[PDB]
């Protein structure tokens, strides 16, 4: 039974390891949530500091790989960083080369041709991570894309990820048919991570401090996550109304 | 590069590889070398399971490595091709480097070599042959009759066999062939080298070719009339 | 299946030690150092008597003081050879001068080791490596696949080796001359091996300061195989 | 580190078979059902969105994808091995063959080039097969219009109509007996209409269709004027709409 | 057991087998002691022969005219890791005009060894080496492992039956560190240190290997009759 | 354009007894009409009773000799700590010097 | 490390066969039957496509009979995809002989090439052989008219008569009882056909399911030409010969 | 080296070319063999550089030699002189191309023609009735243009080659030492031991 | 089964024993700790003394990189070696190119890329050390630890090898006992403390205590080995607590 140690079919026509890779994305046991508004795009994260040793500030899984591009990644966090350092350097040589800042979903589907080589070829392993996207991209507006271990990607109106997704994903399907419309339609960035918060809330049913979460803004020439203080503003705002 | 060691020692300190190559060989058709005093013969065994085939363009079993010397072998067909070649080649560079052609025993080393860098080299399996090199050196009327065989190791002989059924000719050679007097003539040495076939061949029909190599480059391939004129002329001895 | 480079709970290489059961299977060869010079003999051991036994060269030249006795897969020791004979004229090249008996060995055994996943595994063969030189005078060496070297003041190897070697610790004194230690191999070659020893069944050789390396013709060593027949006889 | 693989994954079984291009093939069988068919002036290549997620934007997701302005593909079994397939494809058709004879390649010899590259991950060292079917479609001068399947062993076979995938056993008996020599483009588009709503389950619109087609030459999507030899692509993605419209027909 | 077929494999324990079966090449060696005092440092071997005809391993190499070992084990891995250490310490010399540091040796060679634990096709060295010299910062002494852990030590001992001597240079530890200016009498503690691992076979002429270096005496080897006045 | 060679001056004189051998040098190094050192060591004890010399460019000779003396230091260790004759010596130093046959060392060397 | 997964594909068996050769052997034996039959004014090469369908596009497909160079064609049996690697690399051999002697390559020189490139799959590299088993048919000015076969193992033989694929043991059978010396291309013609249909595995055999091909030097004087035969031609020469 | 000479007959081509060998100032050999022969009915002679024709010349040889042992056949002179070409062709834009120039007479024992093939150092080749190489054309092609025939015989063909070497010897300020002349014919390759 | 067998391997769980086994050999080390203080940073590690014959001081396990950064580790000794010899590499590429000293956040993911790199293939396997490490850069103090996985994070006070539980309860009484901070001379006091502590989980043999530090205000942002006096004020400190 070698054929559940390295990436070749079993006889069922599936990969083992690649599976496996899938699992290994809810490992760290974090929630993300990435959402559309007008003029942006918004992605917030659960943030868990165990000890109380570890410096709080130094624990993140949401990166910035360009100044447009934005990345948050659901599993461990070697393999993360991993992903975050080469995205960062395809990003820069593709700016290079090509005279233009790479797109959201450019990135993603690179990220995602490397991650297929890893499912193809034998000696090198899957990255049991899922990548999440984001940017305000200057051709198709607020983007959303997302590769896992697979080498599958996609665009997103919105999206979930991590051990209770499927309750995110529920919760967010239901508003968007509702309202019939591919987006947030709210003008500011602000009002729109209050939305993303607020539906995770109602989603995971658990309230939040300041501390708890961790939150990525993406807008037109700039990708930037938010301060703690930046994050208790929000939280204010939400129980005010 | 793939570099797995496939040729290695077992506890008992035996190469399995280089053994189960000899195997290989033992499935070969039969060939054998008898020299005489002024001449060597080279016969060699064809199967006759495979009929309805062309020989005119079929490979011969004993190939040409210069015009002085000659090589017949038992054992892989393809893996033959590969020794054949690369002893070809060495025999026109040492011509090229020295100036004079390969002595036999020089070539034999060479092919040999070859065979035994085969079962300590990455990646790579043994040749699944034994080769009989036969010639006469240049300026020299001493038949000369080496044999080679997978793990690498060469010796000369007065006769010798190799392949299927060789057990059994060898037998026949040991108590037919005298050193003191060889074959004095090469209808002798022919009719001693079809007869020890005639041990183990079947038929004596097409199943028998013959190859003599007289010295100063005198070598030529009996056709299938000359040779049944010796497989008639035996029995009739025998019926006695 | 498991590495080439191994090592067993016990701490010795697998390899390593398997060859060393390949050279027990070997045809045997004894070596003789004495003050007068160093005697080499080995077993033929032709499998056919269709077999012209004078094309079994496994005793060697490697230089003109240096000479070279093998046992086990012989077909291994060519490549070893061919390495030594370079060595040993590199060295005159470079130095002007003849290269030490040791120093030789030791450039043989540097290519023991270098095997593994470089050539795919250790050397089949022993060499009994017999030389002599200014410095250390009349030597003989015994070279493994292993990459060591112990040098001996007599030496047998190959199959009848450990019952020869008890007849060598017996036999052996520091006053031996070089006629005695050419009756002396002779008589431990006939004793273990399988077939009656005659001069075209086994071979003699030495090394002397004077003449160099020498194998011995037939014809010397069939007197030798009857002087031993008769001084046997005498008691 | 290293790539030390350098033996080959895929080797003949004692039974004379190759395991890993059948089990390649296994997972082309789970894959969703894709389909071609070939009409006297055309060709059409049709396939279902099966979309992961209503929250996923299916239009980013493209299964049908072009080639070269003339050549079309699709797929049934392995998306990312698809995707990175037609990357591969894209590139070979100018570095094998138009930067050399200065024009896009036929149909053949294109579909030789990708079998070429799925017969070498049969063989090579350390890679599996590619776990995909491929459909491609396409025009020339010289042979004009042409259909072809490409199997994980690098196989490929000549269609005038076939189906590859989930219920490619029902579609093609179903296209076995709609098909002849005569038919139209419009009458192939129909008929794949007809055969793929078999083996669809939920909704069935052209949001949930994907459909291309190789036919007439579109000046329109040229994007310059001015040669006249330069006449447009003949390969053509159908539009939602487009779909919809002849699905009232149906 | 399952864990032990590559250098390349942690047990579920944590253990490293292969490092482990290394070490214990070691153990099966003939005993080699090592000691200093503040001004010399002494290397003490027993020496091994195949039989009575045959001569008896040499177990110390000398490194430099500052510098050197004794080995335990596989005799041709000492010979490699013995060479490497001659190339570092010319290469110091040569090119900043500079004797090779033996705390800084010891560092090479543990790096040297690290590589071939780590790493896939390869093996672990079969030898353990006892490293002497005297530099800048006095007299030195250096025990190496395989496994790449080397250690600087007033003395030691490694090889079979290495524990009586140990033991003994445990007890005499602020006796001979005291001997300054005497190498006979250093190297006498050290003769009688490797005495305490002797069974049934004793000290002869033919079978006892010492080495020393110090303040005014470059890196010497006795053997033979040059032994035979501390038997 | 670079020149990679120079010339420091300097002369040397070696002369074999019956029963002995000098090697004298002057202790001078210059370049052009400047003086550079008016006591740098040119004759240098390479061991094993052999004395050696390498003059024309300074840089090409002390580079030599280093070599040189490395490879007597060589001998010892892969020989058995034999002593290096002067003819062997001699031949050595031929290898060292056409191991550039086709970028030379700039010097007239006597041992 | 690696050496855990390595099948190790080119090693002998403790009987000294090479099991990958053996195992090729027995893919190739389940491939459509390859029929080759040399006759004294030229050669005919006869093969059955596998389980068709009707709506497989006859007219320009290809899986049997292919085309080396203007004198020297091919008949395959085993894995396509394998076959076209190799078709490629005679096609390139022939073309260099040719640049480099300014003459055609003879047929020996090529079916050698071809299978010193199998053999050495056989020996070195760590990858499986090639699924592929070869009929050459050719012609040079040298030897005339000859059939070669070469299979995974990288020996070629030459043939008056030869099948491979599947039924090779009943076909050659047959072929040996029918075959004479002074037989003629249209005498060959119809008995590799007949042959074929008293081997085949399907029901009745039919123009859909055959690839059929000859060399002739019935061709305008002193020449050679290849026809490889159309779906509506052999569909003809099936009622010329009376099968169907 | 210097003069190659080479002329087509009925039956048989010959061959020309000079003994002398010089370095420096001085003649060190008059007997000098400039040719090699490539199969028993193939002849080459060649002139260039010194040092390189007879590695060329020689490499040539061993290759032709291996094909003929390899398929026991002899190549066609028209194959052989393809060969020579493409090597030469290919070493002129080599790092150092090896500066030869030959002829290649050969007997065809397939069509029964002797054929005479001229090539030089680039590469280039043509086949002629009859050829040289460097200033020996000068002198001698207008002799053969004016008296050559293609129905002459081998004797014929030797008398309008010692009528070329005389105007050689008359008219060039280079002193070759004569020629060795060899004709290859249907029968082998032989060199006449009096000219 | 068989999923521990190869390194880079996932079992059905999504977990990589062989980094898992590694931890083991971690965990089987001496006790090293590391304390973040006002401007700087404190390392200190115990050292067991299997034998007298063991010459004090000498054996020194802390090491430096570039200058301004110090490196401690417990588990396979040669595997921290050998992730420094790296670290030492990657610090002069960077200053080479960019001028100034690495930063250490930069400095932690070059090490933390490198170890995450042994867990990609089975040719190689994980590093047999978690590494303490830290120091003083333009934005200030910063203390990392690195696991086998290459999993890192920030730490206010970090703990690992055999006595790493009782460690970490001592640092964490310190984060709250002084939320305002620690002073660099107090983080050497309490260091030993630590070290002295947590001996008890190796109460067999006794060991040496080794100290090293790098402060803004007492070092100069360089990384300085604790000796003499102050070393010996710490180990008083220290035997005064335990009693
Ligand atoms: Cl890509
Ligand atoms: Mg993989
Ligand atoms: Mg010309």
């Amino acid at each position: 039974g070698y054929d559940r140690h390295i990436t070749i079919f079993s006889p069922e026509g599936r990969l083992y390891q690649v599976e496996y890779a899938f699992k290994a994305t809810n490992q760290t046991n974090i929630n993300s949530l990435a959402v559309r508004g007008k003029d942006c795009t918004v992605v917030i994260s659960q943030k868990k500091v165990p000890d109380k040793l570890l410096d709080p500030t130094t624990v993140s899984y949401i990166f910035c790989i360009s100044r447009t591009i934005g990345m948050v990644v659901n599993g461990p966090i070697p393999d993360a960083r991993n992903a975050a350092l080469r995205a960062k350097a395809e990003a820069a040589e593709f700016r290079y080369k090509y005279g233009y800042d790479m797109p959201c979903d450019v990135l993603a589907k690179r990220m995602a041709n490397l991650s297929q080589i890893y499912t193809q070829r034998a000696y090198m392993r899957p990255l049991g991570v899922i990548l999440t996207f984001v940017s305000v991209d200057e051709e198709l507006g607020p983007s959303i894309y997302k590769t896992d271990p697979a080498g599958y990607y996609v665009g997103y109106k919105a999206t979930a990820t991590g051990p209770k997704q499927q309750e995110i994903t529920t919760n967010l399907e239901n508003h968007f048919k509702k309202s019939k419309i591919d987006h947030i339609n709210e003008e500011s960035w602000e009002k729109v991570v209050e939305f993303a918060i607020t539906h995770m809330i109602d989603a995971l049913g658990t309230e939040f401090s300041k501390n708890d979460l961790e939150v990525g803004v993406a807008t037109k020439d700039k990708f930037f996550t938010l301060s703690a203080e930046n994050i208790e503003e929000r939280l204010v705002a939400i129980a005010e109304q | 590069g793939y570099d797995r060691a496939l040729s290695i020692f077992s506890p008992d300190g035996h190469i399995f590889q280089v053994e189960y190559a000899l195997e290989a060989v033992k499935r070969g058709t039969c060939a054998v070398g008898v020299k005489g005093k002024n001449c060597v013969v080279l016969g060699c065994e064809r199967r006759s399971t495979l009929k309805l085939q062309d020989t005119r363009i079929t490979p011969s079993k004993v190939s040409k490595i210069d015009s002085h010397v000659v090589l017949s072998f038992s054992g892989l067909n393809a893996d033959s091709r590969i020794l054949i070649e690369k002893a070809r080649v060495e025999a026109q560079s040492h011509r090229l480097t020295l100036e004079d052609p390969v002595t036999v025993e020089y070539l034999t080393r060479y092919v040999a070599g070859v065979q035994q860098r085969y079962t300590q080299s990455g990646g790579v399996r043994p040749f699944g042959v034994s080769t009989l090199i036969a010639g006469f050196d240049p300026r020299d009327d001493e038949p000369k009759l080496y044999q080679t065989e997978p793990s690498g190791i060469y010796s000369s002989w007065s006769a010798q066999t190799i392949g299927r059924n060789s057990k059994t000719v060898r037998e026949f050679l040991e108590k037919n062939y005298d050193r003191k007097e060889p074959p004095a003539t090469v209808e002798e040495c022919v009719k001693l080298t079809v007869r020890s076939l005639l041990e183990v061949v079947q038929t004596g029909a097409k199943n028998i070719e013959i190859t003599v190599v007289k010295p100063d480059s005198d070598i030529v391939a009996l056709s299938s009339e000359e040779i049944n004129q010796y497989v008639t002329q035996i029995e009739q001895e025998k019926q006695e | 299946d498991r590495g080439v480079s191994t090592f067993s709970p016990e701490g010795r290489l697998f390899q390593v030690e398997y060859s060393l059961e390949a050279i027990k299977l070997g045809s045997t060869a004894i070596g003789i150092a004495t003050k007068e010079g160093v005697v080499l003999g080995v077993e033929k051991r032709a499998t056919s008597p269709l077999l012209e036994s004078d094309s079994i060269e496994k005793i060697v030249e490697i230089d003109r003081h240096i000479g070279c006795a093998m046992s086990g897969l012989t077909a291994d020791a060519r490549s070893m050879i061919e390495h030594a004979r370079t060595a040993a004229v590199t060295h005159n090249l470079y130095y002007d001068e003849d290269i030490n008996v040791e120093s030789l060995t030791q450039s043989v055994c540097d290519l023991a080791l270098r095997f593994g996943e470089l050539m795919s595994r250790p050397f089949g063969v022993a060499l009994l490596i017999a030389g002599h030189d200014a410095d250390d005078g009349y030597q003989l060496f015994h070279a493994e696949p292993s990459g060591t070297f112990y040098r001996y003041n007599a030496k047998a190897i190959g199959s009848g080796s450990e019952g020869a070697q008890a007849e060598l610790l017996n036999e052996w004194h520091s006053s031996l001359t070089l006629k005695e230690a050419e009756l002396l191999v002779l008589k431990i070659l006939k004793q273990v091996m399988e077939e009656k020893l005659d001069e075209n069944n086994a071979q003699l050789s030495c090394i002397t300061k004077q003449d160099g390396f020498k194998i011995y013709d037939n014809e010397k060593t069939a007197e030798l195989i009857k002087e031993l027949k008769e001084k046997e006889a005498a008691e | 580190m290293t790539d030390r693989y350098s033996f080959s994954l895929t080797t003949f079984s004692p039974s004379g078979k190759l395991g890993q291009i059948d089990y390649a093939l296994t997972a082309v069988k789970q894959g969703v059902t894709s389909l071609g068919i070939k009409a006297t002036n055309g060709v059409v290549i049709a396939t279902e969105k099966k979309s992961s997620s209503p929250l996923a934007m299916s239009e980013t997701l493209s299964k049908v994808s072009l080639l070269t302005p003339d050549i079309g593909a699709v797929y049934s079994g392995m998306g990312p091995d698809y995707r990175v397939l037609v990357d591969k494809s894209r590139k070979v058709a100018h570095t094998s063959y138009k930067r050399i004879y200065g024009e896009y390649p036929p149909t053949k010899l294109l579909v030789s080039e990708v079998a070429k590259i799925m017969q070498e991950a049969t063989q090579s060292g350390g890679v599996r097969p590619f776990g995909v079917s491929l459909l491609i479609a396409g025009h020339d001068e010289f042979n004009g219009f042409s259909l072809y399947q490409v199997d994980p062993s690098g196989s490929y076979f000549p269609w005038k109509a076939t189906a590859i995938g989930k219920g490619s056993v029902a579609a093609k008996t179903f296209l076995e007996k709609r098909w002849n020599d005569e038919l139209e483009l419009e009458d192939a588009i129909h008929i794949a209409l007809l055969t793929l709503k078999e083996s669809v389950e939920g909704e069935f619109n052209g949001d949930t269709i994907e459909l291309a087609i190789i036919g007439d030459e579109n000046p329109d999507l040229l994007g310059y004027t001015g040669i006249p030899t330069d006449k447009g692509p003949r390969f053509r993605k159908l539009t939602s709409q487009e779909i919809n419209d002849r699905l009232e027909a149906l | 057991n399952n864990y032990d077929g590559d250098t390349v494999t942690f047990s579920p324990t944590g253990r490293l087998f292969q490092v482990e079966y290394a070490l214990e090449a070691i153990k099966q060696g003939s005993v080699t002691v090592g000691l200093r005092s503040n001004t010399h440092a002494v290397l003490v071997a027993l020496k091994r022969n195949a039989d009575e005809l045959s001569s008896y391993q040499k177990k110390i190499i000398k490194c430099d005219e500052h510098m050197g070992l004794s080995l335990a084990g596989l005799a041709p891995d000492a010979r490699v890791l013995s060479n490497y250490l001659r190339q570092q310490c010319n290469y110091s010399s040569l090119v900043f005009n500079r004797k090779l540091a033996v705390e800084r040796a010891g560092h090479l060679l543990c790096d040297k060894a690290q590589k071939n634990t780590q790493s896939y096709g390869g093996r672990p060295y079969g030898v353990g080496l006892l490293i002497i010299g005297y530099d800048k910062s006095g007299a030195h002494l250096l025990e190496f492992q395989p496994s790449g852990n080397v250690t600087e030590l007033y003395g030691t001992a490694i090889g079979a039956r290495s524990q009586g001597a140990k033991t003994y240079l445990e007890r005499t530890l602020d006796t001979f560190i005291k001997i300054d200016g005497n190498p006979d009498e250093l190297i006498k503690a050290g003769v009688e240190a490797i005495s305490q691992s002797l069974r049934d076979e004793s000290l002869t002429v033919d079978n006892l290997s010492i080495a020393i270096v110090g303040k005014d005496t470059p890196f010497t080897i006795y053997d033979g009759e040059a032994v035979a006045k501390y038997i | 354009q670079f020149n990679p060679y120079g010339d420091n001056g300097g002369t040397i004189l070696g002369i074999a007894g019956e029963d002995f051998a000098v090697l004298a040098g002057d202790t001078r190094n210059i370049t052009d009409y400047s003086i550079n050192s008016r006591y740098e060591p040119k004759v240098f004890d390479c061991g094993d009773n052999i004395v050696m010399s390498a003059n024309g460019f300074a840089a090409d000779g002390d580079a030599l000799v280093k070599r040189f003396k490395n490879s007597v230091k060589w001998y010892h260790f892969d020989h058995n700590d034999k002593k290096l004759s002067i003819n062997s010596a001699a031949r050595n130093i031929q290898h060292l010097l056409y191991s550039r046959r086709f970028f030379p060392y700039y010097v007239y060397n006597i041992i | 490390g690696s050496r855990r997964y390595d099948s190790r594909t080119t090693i002998f068996s403790p009987e000294g066969r090479l099991y990958q050769v053996e195992y090729a052997l027995e893919s190739i034996s389940h491939a459509g039957t390859a029929i080759g039959i040399m006759a004294s004014d030229g050669i005919v090469l006869a093969a059955e496509r596998k389980v068709t369908s009707t709506l497989l596009e006859q007219d320009t497909s290809t899986e049997k009979l292919y085309k080396l160079n203007d004198k020297i064609a091919v008949a395959v049996a085993g894995l396509t995809a394998d076959a076209e690697i190799l078709i490629n690399t005679a096609r390139i051999h022939a073309q260099n002989y040719l640049k480099t002697y300014n003459e055609d390559i003879p047929v020996e020189i090529l079916v050698r090439r071809l299978s010193d490139i199998k053999q050495g799959y056989t020996q070195h590299g760590g990858l499986r052989p090639f699924g592929v088993s070869f009929i050459y048919a050719g012609y040079d000015d040298r030897y005339g008219y000859q059939l070669y076969t070469s299979n995974p193992s990288g020996n070629y033989t030459g043939w008056k008569a030869i099948s491979v694929g599947a039924n090779t043991s009943a076909a050659q059978t047959l072929l040996q009882m029918d075959y004479k010396d002074d037989m003629k291309v249209d005498d060959a013609i119809e008995l590799a056909l007949k042959t074929l249909s008293k081997t085949t595995d399907s029901s009745a055999l039919t123009y859909d399911r055959l690839e059929f091909a000859t060399i002739r030097k019935g061709a305008n004087d002193g020449e050679v030409y290849q026809k490889i035969f159309k779906p509506q031609e052999i569909k003809d020469i099936l009622v010329k010969t009376g099968i169907t | 080296m210097d003069i190659i000479l080479g002329i087509r007959v009925q039956d048989s081509v010959i061959l020309a070319s000079s003994k002398a060998v010089t370095r420096g100032i001085s003649v060190l050999k008059d007997s000098d063999d400039k040719t090699r022969q490539l199969s028993p009915h193939t002849l080459m002679s060649f002139a260039g550089e010194a040092g390189d024709t007879v590695q060329f010349a020689e490499y040539i040889q061993a290759n032709i030699q291996l094909y003929s042992i390899r398929e026991d056949y002899e190549l066609s002179p028209q194959a052989v002189s393809s060969f020579v070409r493409q090597e030469l062709a290919k070493s002129i834009r080599s790092r150092r191309p090896y500066q030869v120039n030959v002829l290649i007479g050969g007997y065809d024992k397939k069509k029964n023609k002797p054929e005479l093939y001229q090539i030089d150092y680039l590469g280039t080749k043509v086949e002629l009735p009859y050829g040289a190489h460097g200033y020996s054309g000068f002198y001698t092609f207008s002799l053969l243009d004016h008296h050559y025939r293609p129905d002459m015989t081998t004797e014929e063909g030797l008398d309008l080659l010692k009528l070329c070497v005389q105007e050689l010897e008359k008219r060039m300020p280079m002193d070759f030492k004569g020629v060795i002349v060899k004709i290859v014919d249907k029968d082998g390759i032989r060199q006449v031991d009096d000219f | 089964t068989g999923y521990d067998l190869s390194n880079s391997v996932f079992s059905p769980d999504g977990r990589n024993f062989q980094v898992e086994y590694a931890v083991k050999a971690v965990e089987n080390g001496t006790t090293s700790i590391g304390i973040k203080c006002n401007d700087g940073v404190v390392f200190a590690v115990e050292k067991l003394i299997t034998s007298k014959l063991l010459v004090p001081q000498k054996n020194v396990k802390i090491q430096v990189v570039d200058r301004h950064i110090g490196c401690v580790y417990s588990g396979l000794i040669p595997d921290g070696r050998h992730l420094v010899n790296r670290g030492r590499e990657e610090a002069a590429s960077f200053k080479k190119l960019y001028k100034t000293p690495i930063p250490i956040p930069a400095f932690a993911d070059r090490l933390g890329q490198y170890v995450q790199a042994h867990t990609l293939y089975n040719s190689v396997r994980p590093f047999g050390v978690s590494t303490i490490f830290g120091g003083v850069d333009k934005n200030g103090a910063h203390l990392y630890m690195l696991e086998p996985s290459g999993s890192y994070w920030g730490y206010k006070g970090a703990a690992t090898g055999k006595g790493r539980q009782s460690a970490k309860a001592e640092l964490e009484k310190l984060v709250d006992h002084h939320p305002e901070g620690l002073s660099a001379r107090e983080a050497v006091k309490q260091a030993a403390k630590i070290i002295y502590l947590a001996h008890e989980d190796n109460k067999e043999k006794d060991f040496e205590l080794e100290i090293s530090w790098c402060s803004l205000s007492e070092t100069n942002g360089l990384h300085k080995f604790v000796k003499g006096d102050l070393l010996q004020e710490a180990i008083d400190f220290a035997q005064k607590e335990i009693n």
